[PDB]
C-alpha cells in the first residue's frame, strides 16, 4: 500500500464512496510502506552516530527513534477512495501531516548540527588520509595523534572534544580501531556502523570497485534511454525537439566559408565593383562589394537568430587607401532584385539597410599593434526574423564598411569585414535548417555521409548537421564510457559493426567465382578501428568519404548494440584492466605507507 | 554445437530453438545495482 | 531498524545504558533490513545466473544462497544503545562482520568469473543485435548459428560451450527462446530471468521509454535541487562558493578588449610616445608604449590569478623595423605615479620589472611563413598576486617588447606583444571580480541586462559575468533537457514567463483610456521565444537590451517554474512527439528485419 | 527471494533437480520481492491521482489496483533449481508472465493517457509559480482564478474540466488548498498525495535542501569510483583504456610549434632553400622547404589519425611573388635519407608523396579580403596509418604548396601551409603518445610536472598528457563540485595537502639547528591555494615549476582525500553558507508576493 | 486502410486469394502508422465480423468452414447483390427515394389549374 | 503476424486461414443507425 489512509465515512457498508481521507486535528495519515522508513531511519540513523557529541556540547535532545514521529493506525490506504479499497491495512504505520512536519525539521535541525561538527571532524580526518585501495598501512597512534595535536588550526572542535569527536570518528572511519578496554590491544576487524556499505566500496582486487562500475553503467543506461540515443540514425522525420537542442550559439568566420560548403552564405561574384548608396543617419554612405567575391550571409535558409558580427583584432588598412578610413563599419542587409550570383551593377540592387550601424568612423575603431591597425574588439548585430523578410525572394546580411567616399585607392580593398568571427545563435529552438532550408523535423539517416570534409565544420548552429553532431556526441560518450572500446577486447560496439561488414562483404561475394572467403580476423580489426574511429570524433559519421562508418547499417546497428550492451555489464564490469589497476593501487599504498611512515618518526 | 545433453536444459543446435526479438522485452540483466553508501546503508 | 545489533550486558532490564554492541569472535552482527537484502539478493541473482557455465568449467561451486552468510540472532537493533533500545527486534536477520566479509569477498570473487565469461556471450550476442524497439522480427536460427559459428573468433568462449553459454544467454536476451523439449516449438513469450525489469525497459509505443522519460527527469531534479539553479536571479550577497567555480581558466586578445568594454584592462591614451629605460639583465632596454594606445591588463581588480600571455602566429615585423629584431618579447609590470589614462610621459612611469622576459631576441623566436615573420608559440607568464600590488595605487601587466635600443624605425611600430592569445587562470576561487572590483559574494540580478554585447565575451576567467553565466548555463541544460521548450507545446518553462508578461503588460495599460486589451495568442507566442531564446544562448540574460529576458521578474520566475515543473512530469513526459519517435523505430526494426533476412540466405 | 518461482516436478521431496521453473498457460510466475512493489505501486499511485479526469472524460476504466495482476502462489523461489531450493515462499505475491505484460501496456497506456492532460494541468498551475522557497506568500483565490481565466489558451483542458482538473491539482500542488465543505475555509496545512516527499524536498532553512545537497554528492561519489579518479597519478603502467578517451579530436598550428616543446613534430632547420621535384598528375611541382626552418609534422609519433589541415582566412600574397600563385596547396608526405635536423639539400630527400592535393591553383582558393588576398575555407587531409611508415625511419608530413615553377620571388616566402589549423582525430584510440613515442600505457606521476607551460598546449590529441588532463579534469569537477573549495572553510580537499606540506616542511627542517618551527597558519593557507589553484586550472599539475601541486605527494594525496571526503558528506553538507542562501530566498518569495499582489489587483 | 486495400467485396460468384500470399503482401503496402501492423490478430479479430470474405481457419479441424458469420449475419446477407434482382438494398432506396420527392417538392399537382403561392414551388 | 495466442479466438498467421470473398455476404458493420429526431423518438 502507499498514500493517505482512509476510513469509511457515512451511514453504509465500506463502499468505493464509503471511504474518506482520515483528516483531523494533526492533518492526515499517510501510510509508511516498507521503504519509506528505510530513508528515515537511515536519515536519523547518520544523526544517532552523532550521539557522543550532542551530550558533549548539551545540544540535541537524546537520540531521534522514527517510532516518535509515527502511529498504528488501521484502515484503507490508497491514493483514492476507489483503489485505497483495495488496501486494507491493519495496525499499519503512518505519520500524520503535523508530524511529517517535524520528523521533517527535526532531521533538518540536527542535520544542521551535525553538518557543522562533521566539518571539524574531518578537516582533521582527511587531514592522514584514513583511506588506501591495497592491502593495509598502519601509522603508530601516539605519533599521529601528537601530530594532528599540530597541524589542526586553533578554530576547529577535534581539539576542544578530541574523544568526544573520536567516538563519532571510530564509526566512520574503519581506520581508527578503538583499543579495547580489558586486554588492551586493537581487534583486527574494524567495527564502523557503515560496516556493509564500507565493505561494498573497497576497491575490490577482483574486479576495480562495484559500487564505481556499477555506476558507470546505470549511468550510461540513464542517457541510453534519455537523450533518445537509441534511434540516432532513424530514417524518417523527427521533430527537433527529439534532439533537445540547448546553449546551442555556434560561431563562425565568412568571408571564407565557399557558398557550396554551406548553403547559409551566398556570394556576389561579379566582374567588376557594384558601388551602391544609401542615406544613413543624414550621411550618403557607399556599400561596396569590392574586387573579391564578398561572401555574404543569406537571409533565407537562416532560422530568426541573434547574428552578432564581432570585427576585431582584424586588420584596418586605413593607413594605405585613406579611402577606408571615415568609414563607419556596420552590418548591412541588401535586397536585390535578380538573385546574387546573378546580380551585376547597382541598379540590380534593390535596397540597402544599415541594420546596425558602428557609430565613429574607421580611424578610432582602430589601435596599433605594430603598424599593421587592429579593430577595437566590437560587435555588430542583427536580430534577423524569418518573417521579416516574408516574399522578398533574395536579401542578404552583409557586414561591410559604409565607405562615405569611393575612391582609386579602395578599388582593390574591398571592405567585407565578414572576415571577423560571426556569432549565430539561434533564438528560436522549434525551427532547424537543412541544405538551405528551415524545418521542423530532421531525418537523421539522411544527415549521415552527406556532408562533405567542411560541410560539417561550416554548419550553421542548430541546423540538422548540428543536431546530428550533438546526438552522436552523446551516443560517443556512452561508448566512450560503459563500453571498452578503447582496448583489444572487440567489444560489444565494434563487435556490432563486425557483424554487419561480414553480412554485408558476403552478400557481394555471393554470385560470381567467389575466390575470396570472408577475411573475419581482417573484418574483426576492421570493424573495431570503425567504432573507434566513431568513439574518436563522432562527427566523422557525417562526412562522405568515411570507411565503414558511412555505410547505412552502422550506427543505426552499432546504437542497439551498444544498447544492450550497457543493459548487462553485470556489476563487475570492471575486471577489464583489474590486474594493472590493482597493481597501480598497490603502488599508491606502498607511497601512502611511505607517508605514515614520517609521521610515525618526524612527531614520535 | 556439439550435442551435450543433460548439462543444462536447453541443447543449443536443439529442435526449434528460434532467435527472434520483440520490441516487447528488451533483454537485460542487472547492470545498475544501488551500493553507493547511502543508499545502501 | 538498522545498524548493529545491541545486546543487554547487564542483563535482562535493558535500558540505555545496559546495552553494548553485541560483538564478538566473528565480529559485530549488523542488522540486514528488508531492502539491503534485495541488493545481496539481487547481486547473486546475477551471479546464480550463470550457474551452467560454473559447473561447465569446474570452477564456482554451487549456487550462493545469501543465507549462508546472514543468522537469527535477536536484540535491540541501533545505532547507539539510546536509539538500538526503541527497536526490539526478534530472530532478525543479522550478518556478522567476518560474513559482511565473505559476502564481499565471494560476490567479488564470482563477480570476476563471471565478468569474464559474461564478456565472451556478449561479444557473440551483441553481434546480432538482438534487441529491436518496435514489433517483431525473427531470423532463423539454423542460419544465425550457422553464421556465428564463422564470426566468433577463435578465442572466444561461445564456441568452446555453445548449449552451456546458450542456457545463460536464454535468461538474458528474451530474443533467445528455447525451443520446448515436449511439442519441440518455441514459447511465443520469452521467459529470461530479467522478467520485469526487461518488460519495463522495451520502448512502449504509448510514451517513449519509461526507463527513460523517468531517468530525464530525476537526473534535471538533481541539477536544480544541486548546483542551485533555484535562486539564480536573487537580489542579495552571495559567497562565490554558492557558484561551484571549478576548472575555469578563460582565455582572450587584448590589445583589442576596449577599456570601458572590461574594467580589468587599462590604456596608455597619450599623444606622443613614451619610450623608458629599465636595466634587465645588465643590459639596458627601453620599453615602447608606441603609437597607438597600448590597452595593458590593469593589475588592481585582477583576481591573483596565473597570467600566461601566449605570443604565437602572431606578426613579428623585424624585417622593416630593424630596431623590433634584437628586442626580446617579456611580459613586464608598469607601476605608474599618476593614473594611468592620465600617464603622459615617461617621468611619469614609476618603475618597470621584468615579471617574465624571452631568452633570446626577436630574429630566434621567429619562423617565416609567407614573407610575414610570425612568433614561434611561446609563452611569457606572471603569476600575479593580490597583495604583491599593496598600497601601489597604479600599476599595470604589459606584455610588450623591451627594444635594446629604440629608433626612428620603431616611431609608428608599438610594440604590444598584447594581440597574442593571452590565458588568465583565478588561481584562488574564493575571490571574484566585478564591474573592477574584487569580491567575495555576488549580487546574481545585478549581473542581469548590466553588461553590454561585448561586457560579457570580454568578461575576466571567474569574476561575477562568468559565474552568473556558469550558472545560468546549468539552469538552461535543464530546461533544454526535461522541459520541452523546442516545439509549439507552450511548456511549464514558456508559460511561467507568460504570465509575467501579462501581469506586467496588464497593469502598464491600468489608468488611460485602456484602448489595448491585452493579446494572448502574441503574449504567448512572445514569451515562447523568450524562453526559448535562453534555452538556446543562456548568456544574453546578461546584456542590456534582450526584449523580455532582461526585466527583472523573468528567471526568478522562469527558474522557479521549470522548478516546480521537474518535479511532475510524471513518467510518461516521452509522449512528446512519441508519435514519429515510434513510426521511426519501427523504421528500424523494418531496415534490421532486412538484416536478419539476409543473415538468413547468405549462411543457410 | 527473487526471480521465478520454481515447483517439485517430481513431488514432495524438493531437491536440486526435482524442481522446475512452474510455467504455464499464462507464462512464468516471477515473484514480486518488498521493494519490486514500492514501483508498481509508487507508478499506479502516480496514475490513480488523476482519477477525476478519468471519469470526466470517459478514458480509463476504473482505478487500477496492484493487487489485479498479481497471485498468490507458492513454491521455491530463486534464480536456479539450486539456489531456488534455499527460498522456500508460502503464498509469495507473483506476477505471471501474461500480466507482467499488461500492468506494463497498462501503466503504459494510462500513462498516455494522464501524459497528455498532466501537460495541460502544468502550462496553467506553473503558469503561476506555486512554488516559492522561503516563507509563505498567498494570492487572493478569487483573482487568481479569473485571471488565468484569461492567459489560458483556448486549446488547454483546464478550461474545460476546472474542478475536474482543480482535484487533480489539489494532490500535486501543496500551494491550492481547498475549501472545507463544513467551515468554508482553507485547512493551514497543505494536504497533497506527495505529502511526504514534498515535506523533504521544500528548502529547508537550516541547510540548503536535502534532496539537492544529498544527490550533489552521491552525484560526485558515482565519479570518483566510476572514470577511476582514485588512483589519478598511480606510479606504474596503465591500459589507455583505463582513461576512456571519448570524442577526443584536438586541433592546432604548427608551423608555429617548437619541435622541442612537442616531439610529434620536426623542423628542416637548413641553411638555404630545399627546392625539390615530384610528378603529380603529370605536371611538375616543386616543394620548396624555403627560407625559414619549416616545422613539418612528424610521421613517427604520430598515433595512425586523421590529420585534416585546414587552409583558410590565413594569408595568401600571390599578389606579390606571382610565384606563389597557379600552385596547388596540397598536404605531402616527404620521406628523407638522412634524419631531418640533418637533412640539407635536396638529394637528401628520398621522396615525396602528394597525399591530398587541392585542385585548382592558388587564384580560385584567393578571395580578397581588403587587400591581402586570404584562403577560401578549405580542407586538404591525409589518413595516416601507423604501419603504412613501416621500416621508413624519417617521413614527415608536410602540408606545403607544391609550386608549378619555383622563381626569385619565392626566395624568401616559404609555402609552408602548415599556418593553418590542422586538426588531428586520433582513430584507434587503444594507441597512445607519450614524449614522441607511440605506447599502449601511460604511468600518470610520470606526466606531472613533466611538461612545460606549452609542453602541455601543445599536446598531441589522445597522448598522455591530453590523457593526464582529462583525468585531472574529472577529479577537479568532483572537488569542485561536491568539496568547498572556493571559501575559507579549510575543506577536506586543501586539507590532505596541508598535512603533507607539513610532514613535508618538517623533515626537510629536522638535522641542522631547527631555527625555524613549522609554521601552519601559513601552511593552512598555502595549501588552500594550492587545492584552489588545482580546482581552477586542473591542467597546471602537469607543469614543471608549479608550486605545492607538482610534487609526488599531493595528487596522489588531494583525490584519496577528497574521496573519502564524499563518502561521508552526511545529507546537510548544503549547511555552508545556507544562511546568505537562506536570506537570498527569502528575498525571492518577497518579490514573488509582490507579483502575487499584483494578480491580485489587476484581476480583481 | 488495410481491408479495402485488397476489394474483400465482390458480386458475382466467388474468388479466393491464397491466405499467405495475401497477408505476406500486406505486409509490405501497408504504410509504417498503420494500427494493423502493431495488432494483427488483435484486428483480425475485430476484421473477421466485418468481412465475411476472412474466414479463420477453425482450431480442431485446421480447415476454413465454408459458411462465413460475421457479426453483420443477416445484413450482409441482404446486401450481396442477388443474381434475381439487383440489390434488394438498391432498388428498395431508389425507390423510397423517388418516394420522398414525389410527396415533397409536390410534384403532384405539377399541372394544377389554378393559383398557386411562388412558396409552393 | 507474430504468434500471439489467447487475446483473440483466432490467429491471423493461424493454420489454414483463409481470404475469399463470396458474392453472397457483402461485408458491412453498421453505418447507417438511425438516430433522426421523428426516428429515435
Ligand atoms: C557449436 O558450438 C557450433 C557453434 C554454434 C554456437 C557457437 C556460439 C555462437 C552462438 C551463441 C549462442 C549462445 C548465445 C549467443
Ligand atoms: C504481422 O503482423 C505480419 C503482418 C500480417 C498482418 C498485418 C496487417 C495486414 C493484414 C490485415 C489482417 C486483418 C484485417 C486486414
Amino acid at each position: 500500500p502507499t498514500g493517505k489512509l482512509w476510513r469509511p465515512v457515512g451511514t453504509s457498508v465500506a463502499t468505493i464512496d464509503s471511504l474518506a481521507i482520515v483528516s483531523d486535528r494533526f492533518g492526515q495519515y499517510s501510510f509508511v510502506n516498507e521503504g519509506m522508513r528505510e530513508t528515515f531511519s537511515k536519515a536519523l540513523f547518520d544523526i544517532n552516530m552523532w550521539q557522543p557529541l550532542f551530550q558533549a556540547t548539551k545540544t540535541g535532545c537524546g537520540p531521534i527513534v522514527l517510532s516518535s514521529f509515527t502511529t498504528t493506525t488501521s484502515g484503507y490506504v490508497g491514493a483514492t477512495a476507489g483503489d485505497a479499497l483495495d488496501n486494507p491495512v491493519t495496525n499499519g504505520v503512518f505519520i500524520s501531516t503535523v508530524q511529517i512536519m517535524n520528523l521533517q525539521r527535526t532531521i533538518a535541525a540536527r542535520m544542521r548540527d551535525v553538518a557543522l561538527w562533521q566539518k571539524h571532524l574531518d578537516t582533521a580526518m582527511t587531514m592522514l588520509t584514513p583511506d588506501i585501495s591495497a592491502g593495509s598501512a598502519s601509522c603508530n597512534w601516539k605519533s599521529l595523534l601528537a601530530f594532528a595535536k599540530d597541524i589542526l588550526p586553533l578554530d576547529n572542535l577535534c581539539l576542544t572534544y578530541p574523544n568526544e569527536f573520536y567516538n563519532v570518528a571510530i564509526h566512520r572511519y574503519p581506520a581508527l580501531k578503538p583499543g579495547n578496554p580489558d586486554t588492551k590491544l586493537p581487534d583486527a576487524q574494524a567495527h564502523p556502523l557503515g560496516e556493509v556499505a564500507g565493505a561494498f566500496n573497497a576497491a575490490t582486487s577482483e574486479v576495480g570497485s562495484l559500487v564505481g562500475s556499477s555506476s558507470t553503467l546505470s549511468q550510461a543506461i540513464s542517457t541510453m534511454a534519455g537523450k533518445d540515443l537509441d534511434l540516432i540514425e532513424a530514417d524518417t522525420p523527427l521533430p527537433v525537439s527529439v534532439f533537445t537542442p540547448s546553449l546551442a550559439p555556434r560561431s563562425y568566420r565568412p568571408a571564407f566559408i565557399k557558398p557550396e560548403d554551406a548553403k547559409w552564405i551566398a556570394e556576389f561574384n561579379n566582374s567588376s565593383l557594384i558601388r551602391k548608396t544609401l542615406t544613413y543617419s543624414g550621411a550618403t554612405y557607399t556599400v561596396q562589394l569590392g574586387p573579391g567575391p564578398t561572401r555574404v550571409i543569406d537571409m533565407n535558409a537562416m532560422i530568426d537568430s541573434v547574428l552578432t558580427l564581432d570585427v576585431s583584432g582584424t586588420i584596418l588598412p586605413y593607413d594605405t587607401n585613406p579611402d577606408l578610413s571615415t568609414s563607419v563599419p556596420a552590418f548591412v542587409l541588401i535586397q536585390t532584385s535578380v538573385p546574387i550570383q546573378q546580380v551585376t551593377t547597382a541598379a540590380n540592387i534593390t535596397a540597402i539597410t544599415v541594420v546596425s550601424a558602428a557609430g565613429a568612423s574607421a580611424i578610432n575603431l582602430a589601435i596599433n599593434v605594430r603598424g599593421q591597425p587592429r579593430f577595437n574588439m566590437l560587435h555588430l548585430q542583427a536580430t534577423f526574423e524569418r518573417e521579416t523578410i516574408t516574399g522578398i525572394p533574395y536579401i542578404y546580411g552583409l557586414g561591410t564598411f559604409l565607405i562615405p567616399s569611393p575612391t582609386s585607392s579602395s578599388n582593390f580593398s574591398n571592405p567585407t569585414l565578414m572576415d571577423g568571427l560571426l556569432t549565430v545563435t539561434p533564438v528560436l529552438l522549434r525551427e532547424t535548417t537543412y541544405k538551405g532550408e528551415v524545418v521542423d523535423a530532421i531525418v537523421p539517416a539522411t544527415v549521415m555521409a552527406n556532408q562533405t570534409s567542411e560541410e560539417v565544420a561550416s554548419a550553421l548552429a542548430n541546423d540538422a548537421i548540428v543536431l546530428v553532431s550533438n546526438h552522436l556526441n552523446k551516443l560517443a560518450n556512452v561508448v566512450g564510457d560503459a563500453i571498452p572500446v578503447a582496448s583489444r577486447t572487440d567489444d560489444s560496439a565494434t563487435s556490432a559493426i563486425v557483424s554487419r561488414l561480414a553480412v554485408q562483404h558476403k552478400l557481394s561475394q555471393v554470385g560470381q567465382a567467389s575466390p575470396t572467403p570472408p577475411d573475419y580476423p581482417l573484418l574483426w580489426r576492421r570493424a573495431k578501428r570503425a567504432a573507434s574511429m566513431f568513439v574518436s570524433n563522432p562527427s566523422l559519421a557525417l562526412q562522405v568519404g568515411i570507411p565503414v562508418l558511412t555505410q547505412s547499417g552502422m550506427l543505426s546497428a552499432l546504437t542497439s548494440g551498444v544498447g544492450t550492451a550497457l543493459r548487462t555489464g553485470s556489476l563487475g564490469k570492471g575486471v577489464t584492466d583489474a590486474s594493472e589497476k590493482l597493481r597501480a593501487r598497490q603502488s599508491l599504498t606502498v607511497a601512502k605507507q611511505a607517508f605514515f611512515d614520517q609521521i610515525g618518526s618526524l612527531w614520535p | 554445437g556439439n550435442v551435450q545433453t543433460s548439462v543444462n536444459t536447453y541443447n543449443i543446435t536443439g529442435d526449434g530453438n528460434s532467435f527472434t526479438p520483440t520490441s516487447d522485452m528488451t533483454s537485460t540483466a542487472a547492470p545498475a545495482i544501488d551500493l553507493k553508501p547511502g543508499v545502501l546503508n
